[PDB]
């Protein structure tokens, strides 16, 4: 599948060899072309994955994520070319280089057939995101945000490397096909328990889990718009993809060992949904909504049934798109008002009607409105959990209620009421922002037209 | 260090005559291409440090960088391949020389191997 | 100091370490160590000042004590077998003497105290020489007698070195002390895998030397020895700051950067033979080294510290003496991870 | 009570506090050769009567 | 030296609580003596009497930790009739941590010492059970 | 100086609509801004979106589901006509499975 | 580490003094010449690992 | 006027030629995995009277 | 679309068959190498892990100014 990797490594020097006022046009055009090309991996065999070579293969789980990343890059470029207008040419090229490198590492991550190569790229995605957050942020807390983002990930993912090298020393290989065909049960011993923990906690903190989620609000608030988009859309799904890949080796230990993680995920989903209600900031609310949705995905992966896996894949894609759109919508208001407080700018529907419509659509898709793919994933996960235990429906229904509550609360506070009477610099919406919103939202509806493309390999 | 001391090993050869029985790496080898790319990156960094036009300051210097990196990489790859071939040869000779330590075990089919089933529920 | 005298002293230092590395007699190894110390003492004192004098004094005292212990080890080993060849060294007490003497010469913990002080007391050139070249001979002797060496003693000092290097580096603001503590932490990693596989030791040595050379050469380019003095070079040479930030990330152990290769290979080699706890502890401790590298990077390039008015005059002048091997060292310090399998050419 | 106080206290703030304390404890040496040469002597006595005594 | 660890280990885990407590407190006293020696060497006490006071303080604290750990672990393993269980070592470790907190008179230090010493003692017990190695001999 | 820095004053926001009533919000130079809008629209809405959706809608049935339906139809027809059970509980032939000899 | 240039060039810089039964001046023998010679002959061939068993 | 337009838009071919090179490299990668071509128990089949390979 | 952009399923089938064979061979070779290394380091009779001894060519077989030795 080098026909997708090589064009990105050509996006790099093309960006570096462009004219001072033509970098954005070229980058956007060629990234959109690359996403169109990557749209060709959606043709998946029902039997087994597509194995292009010894190193790279594509599965029904990998293809939606690859398409999402390749589609994400142009939107990030469109959103970044507003606050970077005063930057010099070299720093603009460096920013685009960081974005392109992040896309390249993400593309190579979702298709690597060997677990150590997957780990290497999964961790190589840390350098560009960190540079972006700590170099092109806005407040003085971006340094602490970057430190938290780096160390929460690394302190949980270093044991994964030891676990993987030990696995290769014992079984003899780390290729995913060989791992899946030659898989054997894990006995009940302390050594195997710590093997479980080492294999799981890295992806758990990448989700993040409820107890290990402290880095996410800092990173998503203090990052620039492109950093927030890429963090909330694809960089969170690395943990889910990792657990869905690594869980095959773990059984039968996982049934016994998933009780604390399931409990944390459910209760913390409730807790973060409740936290979203009493939030004075606008980006923190979206960050905590991401935490709640990813906790639901964690439950789906942990109970480990085919319906749960399909729901997890659908929810991952839908949440990526919705969270990216919400972050862009918040960023437009932040650029108008130059503050992140929610109640500062009120009654924006009378001043920006089309943005009011975009806000309404994003909030509707955030609270799982039928028949959007958000609801498809959420409902499949809820059904799988109900089969797992009939009492989980209480927690799921409470989460749904609180999600609707805080989504409509944000929509009403930001859009309805009367204007603030003293903000007279709210200019009419540009064409760029409306185009970005439309390019975020139309794929969601087009996908709910044909939902079998994002239901994963268990379909 | 397992291979530091070996029978019939000239100390500072870096390429024993026994290594000429192996196929030399092709000149279009991807590792050689990466070595040339490393040379090009070093040349660009050299141009940047001296405050010169990065892309086109010195063409002869960049050419020398690339060719030096490729020249060293060829022999580095030759030695690496020789050492891996030597390792495999010694491994096979040892496993053949000691058959009792590497016995051929029975080949059961899954129809008679009993594996315990773990239901997911 | 006259240039001929300086170059002949440097050649005498290199001759001493080569005599250590090419000799099979224990006496010739001891002679090489003595020659190295004798010609190394004046190099530290090339720029005369009281700090350089006391740094040289501390270095001389430590090295003389280590040489005394080393020769006592040699004499005891001779006593219990009339052999001079550098070999197994079966005798346990003599082997303990040799291991401790070589640890004192290397700077391994708990003998690590001298390294930060001597590094701070000497110039950047002498610090570069001390931190890179002065590790070859003790490491060569350790590699030769590695089978004989006791694992418990070696492992305990390596872990202590990693821990103390990280904790000490967490505090310092001076760049030379940071480099010294990083050197101690890296010595811990290299001596950790020594009983299991010396090829990994040699590979880690090569990469550490490359990274330290690049870092010192960049520090010499932007003549700063403190954090605040390094915080100005973004206003004069931004490319130097960017390269330094990338090199500092590489030193941290992050992937896809090259620095990660020695750490990954050492963990993999130690795992092959049922050592699981130790690699986990070493990685979680190297997180501290990464932290203070990252703090330096925040101070250096990822932010913009306030500058001074006189920098406008420096804007008009170019760096006269240019280091020829800096770009190659930077490239080998960062972009050489994909060529990992070439480590087989080291055994 | 949970996010801004206790979840911060347990994992990140405890780690920062412990590493700060250990960095301070390690990195306060007056620079007098007498003290750490005495420490070298203690290390020598320990090593010889804790490692090689059992073989 | 390691003979002290032999003294502690040669005793069956859920028997002879007094002897096991004596072995553990001897190990603790040795560790405290070593720590005090290093502390005096690196941070001089400015007088002989204060140095003796610091040595006694460190040694007594460490011996108390060892005695409490050994006694509590042995008693908990004996009353529960279930040896080879890391919970006993966890309880002993938390008892030692509470002893440390009482000695230094710090509630937070006491709680942290409970948690961390209990965890590390539990992992030591699991390593004893499964045969983990810290300083593994080279096997390859 | 009762201050601490020789610092530039904080610049005020630059409105793109002041010097360009029809801005599109991409750039300051009108021509490159208009062309950036045009390429974004043509390659996002025209090329990638519509053509990509109509390409995905017409992907060949490589998932083997119409094939699976035809297989099921023929097998149901054959099995029901013969009087055989519609589905068999044992996925594999018991003759080819060698269970352990005894359980005592 | 051990760059054996004596073996490559055939120089014998310091190998004449390593052992006790190697060409002493005036053919004066060491006190344990026979024992060391016996150990060396048996020892040289197999390698270090087999030489201790 | 080919001069200015070419010297300003020569960068608009890097991505297409990269795509073509990627396709060519994928074909070469396929060419080294032909160890079981027309040898799988499921798709084993006699050749046509004119063809020589089942797939490339 | 299937004629222009894709190939038949047999190509993917046989490609993954070859890939599986290669990976299985590599796994078996890695395990065999680990076992061989363990045995050769334990025993010391293998070509690998040979530790240098004293050359017998250094001994002087000449009359030694005293009859016995
Ligand atoms: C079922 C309806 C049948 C419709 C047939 C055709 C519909 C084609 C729609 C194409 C996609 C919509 C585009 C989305 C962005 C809107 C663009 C815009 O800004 O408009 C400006 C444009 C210009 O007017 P303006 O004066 O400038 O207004 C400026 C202000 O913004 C003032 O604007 P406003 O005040 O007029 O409000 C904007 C408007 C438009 O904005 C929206 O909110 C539209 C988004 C709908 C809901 C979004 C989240 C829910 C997820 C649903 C996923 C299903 C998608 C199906 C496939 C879609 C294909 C793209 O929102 C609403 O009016 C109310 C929204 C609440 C919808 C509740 C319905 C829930 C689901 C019902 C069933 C859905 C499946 C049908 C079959 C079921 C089984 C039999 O106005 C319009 O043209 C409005 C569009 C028409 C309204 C569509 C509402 C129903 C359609 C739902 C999905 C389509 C189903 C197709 C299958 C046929 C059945
Ligand atoms: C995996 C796939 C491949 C990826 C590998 C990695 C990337 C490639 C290898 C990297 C090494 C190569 C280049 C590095 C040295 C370049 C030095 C430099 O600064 O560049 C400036 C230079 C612009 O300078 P200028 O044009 O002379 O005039 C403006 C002045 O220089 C005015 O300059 P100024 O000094 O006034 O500007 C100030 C600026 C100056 O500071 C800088 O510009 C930063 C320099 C970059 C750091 C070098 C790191 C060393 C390599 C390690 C890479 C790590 C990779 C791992 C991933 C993690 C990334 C950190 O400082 C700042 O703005 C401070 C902001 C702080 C940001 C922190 C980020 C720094 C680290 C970023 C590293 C990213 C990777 C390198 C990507 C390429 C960057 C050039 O850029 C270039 O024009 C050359 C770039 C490369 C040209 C490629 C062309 C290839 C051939 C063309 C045709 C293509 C094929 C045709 C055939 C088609 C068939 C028919
Ligand atoms: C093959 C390799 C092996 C190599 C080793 C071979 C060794 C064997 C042969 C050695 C023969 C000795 C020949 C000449 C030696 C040269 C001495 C010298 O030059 O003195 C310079 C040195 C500096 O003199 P200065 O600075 O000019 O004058 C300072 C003023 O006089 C007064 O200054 P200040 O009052 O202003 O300052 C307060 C005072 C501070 O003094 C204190 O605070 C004393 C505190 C000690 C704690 C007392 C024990 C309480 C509990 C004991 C528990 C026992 C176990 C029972 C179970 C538990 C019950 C609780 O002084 C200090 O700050 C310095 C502390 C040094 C204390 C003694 C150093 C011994 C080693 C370091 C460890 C310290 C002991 C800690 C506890 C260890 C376990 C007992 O003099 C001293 O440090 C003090 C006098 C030393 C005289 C005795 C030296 C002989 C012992 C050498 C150690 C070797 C071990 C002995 C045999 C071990 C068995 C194998
Ligand atoms: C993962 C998801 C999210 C997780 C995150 C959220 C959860 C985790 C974080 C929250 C938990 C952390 C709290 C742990 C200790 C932190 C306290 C601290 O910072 O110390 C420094 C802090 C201040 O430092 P300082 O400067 O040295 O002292 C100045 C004070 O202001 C001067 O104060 P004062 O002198 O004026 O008066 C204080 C004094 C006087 O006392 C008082 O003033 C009030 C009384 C408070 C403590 C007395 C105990 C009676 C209350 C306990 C009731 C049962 C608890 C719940 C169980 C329900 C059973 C169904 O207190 C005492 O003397 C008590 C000494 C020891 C008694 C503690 C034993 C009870 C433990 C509970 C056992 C439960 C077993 C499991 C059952 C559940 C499963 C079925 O010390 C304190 O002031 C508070 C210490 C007492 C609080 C005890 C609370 C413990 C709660 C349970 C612990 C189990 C969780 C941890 C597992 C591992 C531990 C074994
Ligand atoms: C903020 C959130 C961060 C992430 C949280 C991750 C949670 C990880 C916790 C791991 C869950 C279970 C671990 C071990 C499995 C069983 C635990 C125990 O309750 O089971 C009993 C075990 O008895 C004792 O309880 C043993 C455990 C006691 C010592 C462990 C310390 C637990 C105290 C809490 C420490 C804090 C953990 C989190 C650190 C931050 C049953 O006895 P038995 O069936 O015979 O033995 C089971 C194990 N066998 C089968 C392999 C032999
Ligand atoms: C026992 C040894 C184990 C080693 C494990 C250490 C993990 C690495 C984490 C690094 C911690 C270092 C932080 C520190 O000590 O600095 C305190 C620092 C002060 O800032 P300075 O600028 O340096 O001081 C200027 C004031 N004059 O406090 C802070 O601001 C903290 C900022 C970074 C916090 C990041 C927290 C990440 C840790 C979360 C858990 C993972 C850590 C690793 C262990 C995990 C446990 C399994
Ligand atoms: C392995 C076993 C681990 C043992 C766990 C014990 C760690 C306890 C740390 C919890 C925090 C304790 C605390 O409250 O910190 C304060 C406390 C003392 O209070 P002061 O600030 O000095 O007050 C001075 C004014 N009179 O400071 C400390 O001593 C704690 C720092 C030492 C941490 C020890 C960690 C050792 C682990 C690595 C060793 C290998
Ligand atoms: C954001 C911060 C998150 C921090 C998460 C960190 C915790 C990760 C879980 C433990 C990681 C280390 C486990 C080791 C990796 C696998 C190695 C393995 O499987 O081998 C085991 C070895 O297992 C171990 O050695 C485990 C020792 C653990 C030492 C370090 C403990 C770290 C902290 C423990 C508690 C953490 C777990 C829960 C933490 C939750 C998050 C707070 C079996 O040994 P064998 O050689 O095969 O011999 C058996 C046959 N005779």
């Amino acid at each position: 599948m080098l026909k997708i990797i090589i064009p990105t490594t050509m996006l790099l020097p093309m960006t570096w060899m462009s004219k001072h006022n033509m970098i954005w046009i070229n980058a956007t055009v060629h990234s959109l072309l690359i996403s169109l090309i990557s749209l060709s991996l959606l043709n998946q065999l029902g039997e087994n994955s597509l194995n292009f070579s010894l190193t790279f293969f594509s599965d029904s789980l990998s293809a939606p994520l690859l398409v999402l990343t390749t589609w994400l890059l142009p939107l990030m470029l469109m959103a970044s070319q507003s606050h970077l207008s005063k930057e010099t040419t070299t720093r603009k090229k460096l920013y685009i280089t960081m974005l392109i490198l992040l896309q390249l590492f993400l593309i190579m991550t979702f298709t690597a057939t060997e677990l150590i190569l997957f780990y290497i790229l999964f961790e190589a995605t840390l350098v560009p995101t960190l540079i972006i957050i700590t170099r092109w942020g806005n407040q003085t807390e971006r340094l602490n945000a970057g430190l938290y983002f780096l160390f929460y990930t690394l302190a949980g993912s270093l044991p994964l490397l030891v676990a993987l090298v030990y696995i290769q020393n014992t079984t003899g290989s780390l290729n995913f096909l060989i791992i899946h065909y030659w898989s054997h049960p894990l006995s009940n011993s302390w050594s195997n328990i710590f093997m479980w923990l080492a294999c799981i906690m890295a992806f758990m903190v990448k989700m993040p889990l409820y107890g290990l989620h402290l880095w996410l609000p800092k990173a998503h608030v203090e990052a620039p718009i492109a950093g927030s988009m890429v963090l909330a859309a694809v960089l969170l799904k690395l943990g889910g993809y990792g657990m869905m890949r690594i869980t095959t080796i773990l059984n039968p230990l996982t049934n016994y060992m998933a009780y604390p993680f399931l409990m944390l995920s459910m209760w913390g989903m409730i807790m973060t949904s409740s936290i979203c209600l009493r939030q004075t900031d606008l980006k923190s609310l979206i960050a905590y909504s991401s935490v709640s949705h990813m906790a639901l995905v964690i439950v789906a992966i942990m109970i480990q049934t085919p319906w749960s896996f399909m729901g997890a894949t659908a929810l991952m894609i839908a949440h990526g798109l919705t969270s990216s759109m919400l972050f862009c919508l918040a960023n437009t208001n932040y650029e108008r008002v130059h503050s992140r407080t929610m109640i500062l700018a009120r009654g924006l529907q009378t001043l920006l009607p089309l943005m009011a419509t975009w806000w309404l659509v994003a909030s509707l898709t955030n609270l799982a409105l039928p028949p959007s793919i958000n609801l498809i994933g959420e409902l499949f996960i809820i059904t799988a959990s109900f089969s797992w235990s009939n009492i989980t429906i209480i927690l799921m229904g409470m989460n749904m209620m609180i999600t609707a509550l805080y989504s409509l609360y944000m929509l009403i506070t930001t859009q309805r009421g009367k204007y603030t009477h003293h903000i007279n610099n709210i200019k009419p919406s540009f064409t760029r922002e409306n185009a970005l919103m439309a390019l975020h939202i139309l794929p969601l509806l087009l996908l709910t037209l044909n939902p079998k493309m994002i239901l994963g390999p268990l379909y | 260090t397992m291979m530091s001391g070996r029978p019939g090993r000239v100390p500072l050869q870096f390429l024993p005559n026994e290594a000429r029985s192996l196929p030399p790496p092709k000149l279009t080898d991807p590792r050689l291409v990466y070595m040339g790319f490393l040379g090009y990156c070093s040349g660009l960094i050299d141009n940047a440090i001296r405050r010169r036009p990065v892309v086109s300051a010195g063409l002869h210097r960049q050419l020398l960088y690339v060719t030096s990196f490729v020249f060293f990489g060829y022999y580095l790859l030759k030695r690496q391949d020789y050492m891996y071939a030597l390792r495999d040869h010694d491994m096979f000779a040892y496993v053949k020389s000691h058959p009792e330590d590497f016995p051929e075990k029975d080949k059961k089919t899954y129809g008679e191997i009993l594996e315990e089933f773990h239901p997911v529920r | 100091m006259n240039p001929i005298i300086y170059t002949t002293l440097i050649m005498t230092v290199m001759s001493g370490t080569m005599l250590v590395m090419i000799s099979s007699h224990w006496l010739l190894i001891w002679i090489g160590f003595e020659m190295n110390l004798l010609a190394m003492i004046p190099v530290l004192m090339k720029n005369f000042n009281p700090r350089a004098t006391e740094a040289a004094t501390k270095y001389f005292l430590t090295q003389a004590t280590a040489s005394m212990m080393l020769m006592m080890a040699i004499i005891i080993n001779l006593l219990y077998s009339g052999q001079w060849t550098i070999t197994k060294m079966f005798n346990p007490v003599a082997m303990t003497m040799m291991t401790m003497a070589l640890a004192m010469k290397l700077g391994l913990s708990p003998f690590h105290f001298w390294v930060p002080e001597v590094t701070q007391g000497i110039s950047l050139q002498a610090g570069l020489l001390l931190l890179t070249w002065q590790k070859l001979a003790p490491l060569s002797v350790l590699c030769q007698i590695s089978q004989s060496i006791n694992p418990n003693l070696m492992l305990t000092m390596a872990m202590l070195s990693i821990l103390i290097g990280g904790w000490g580096g967490l505090n310092q603001t001076q760049l030379r002390k940071i480099m010294a503590y990083s050197s101690i932490a890296h010595m811990g990693w290299m001596t950790a895998v020594l009983p299991y596989n010396t090829t990994m030791t040699i590979l880690n040595l090569l990469i550490y030397i490359t990274m330290t050379l690049a870092m010192f050469m960049l520090l010499i380019h932007s003549s700063a020895t403190t954090t605040l003095s390094l915080s100005h070079t973004w206003n004069k040479m931004p490319v130097i700051t960017s390269l330094m930030m990338v090199t500092l990330l590489s030193m941290g152990g992050l992937p896809p950067l090259s620095g990660f290769m020695p750490k990954w290979m050492i963990i993999q080699e130690m795992t092959k033979n049922e050592s699981i706890i130790m690699p986990t502890l070493m990685a979680m401790t190297a997180l501290l080294n990464l932290y203070f590298y990252m703090r330096l990077a925040y101070s250096s390039s990822l932010t913009m510290f306030p500058s001074t008015n006189n920098m406008k005059m420096k804007w008009q002048f170019e760096h006269t003496k240019q280091m020829k091997l800096l770009p190659t060292m930077i490239v080998l310090s960062t972009l050489v991870l994909p060529m990992t399998p070439a480590l087989s050419s080291l055994n | 009570l949970l996010d801004l106080i206790w979840l911060e206290t347990i994992l990140p703030k405890t780690t920062s506090f412990i590493q700060m304390k250990m960095s301070i404890m390690v990195s306060n040496q007056k620079g007098l050769i007498k003290l750490y040469f005495l420490s070298f002597l203690i290390t020598i006595m320990i090593s010889m009567t804790l490692f090689n005594y059992h073989e | 030296a390691k003979t002290l660890l032999h003294k502690y280990s040669d005793i069956p885990e859920g028997t002879e609580c007094h002897r096991k407590a004596y072995a553990s407190t001897s190990i603790g006293g040795a560790t405290g003596l070593i720590v005090s020696a290093y502390s005096i060497a690196l941070k001089p006490p400015a007088s002989f009497l204060e140095g003796v006071a610091r040595t006694g303080r460190y040694t007594f604290t460490s011996a108390a930790i060892g005695a409490i750990f050994g006694l509590t672990s042995c008693i908990s393993a004996q009353v529960r009739e279930k040896p080879d269980d890391p919970l006993n070592y966890f309880i002993g470790g938390c008892a030692g941590g509470l002893t440390l907190g009482a000695r230094t008179r710090s509630y937070g230090i006491g709680a942290a010492a409970c948690a961390y010493m209990g965890l590390t003692a539990a992992l030591v017990k699991m390593g004893q059970l499964e045969g983990w190695q810290v300083f593994a001999e080279p096997k390859v | 100086p009762t201050i601490r820095l020789q610092e530039d004053p904080d610049p005020e926001d630059e409105n793109l609509y002041e010097k360009n009533p029809d801005s599109h919000g991409y750039d300051k130079d009108p021509i490159v801004d208009l062309w950036n809008m045009r390429v974004v629209f043509f390659f996002g809405f025209s090329i990638v979106l519509v053509l990509g959706s109509t390409f995905v809608a017409y992907l060949p049935d490589y998932r083997m589901q119409e094939w699976a339906r035809r297989e099921a139809e023929r097998l149901v027809k054959y099995r029901e006509a013969n009087g055989l059970p519609l589905m068999e509980s044992n996925c594999f032939d018991p003759n080819k499975i060698q269970l352990p000899e005894d359980e005592d | 580490p051990f760059f054996d240039v004596q073996k490559r060039l055939g120089l014998d810089l310091d190998r004449w003094m390593t052992i006790q039964s190697a060409e002493q001046p005036h053919k004066i023998p060491g006190r344990c010449h026979a024992f060391e010679k016996e150990w060396i002959e048996c020892a040289h061939g197999i390698g270090g690992i087999r030489a201790e068993k | 006027n080919v001069l200015q337009i070419v010297r300003d838009h020569w960068v608009h071919i890097l991505v297409p030629v990269g795509f073509v090179f990627g396709c060519y490299l994928d074909r070469r990668s396929d060419e080294k995995l032909t160890a079981f071509r027309n040898k799988s128990l499921l798709f084993k089949r006699e050749l046509r009277p004119n063809e020589e390979v089942t797939w490339k | 679309i299937a004629r222009t952009f894709y190939d038949g399923p047999e190509k993917n089938y046989e490609k993954t068959m070859a890939i599986l064979q290669i990976e299985a061979e590599k796994a078996e070779l890695r395990l065999k190498e680990l076992e061989v290394r363990r045995l050769m380091r334990a025993r010391g009779d293998g070509p690998w892990y040979q530790y240098p001894t004293i050359d017998k060519a250094l001994i002087d077989h000449s009359p030694k100014t005293t009859p016995d030795n």
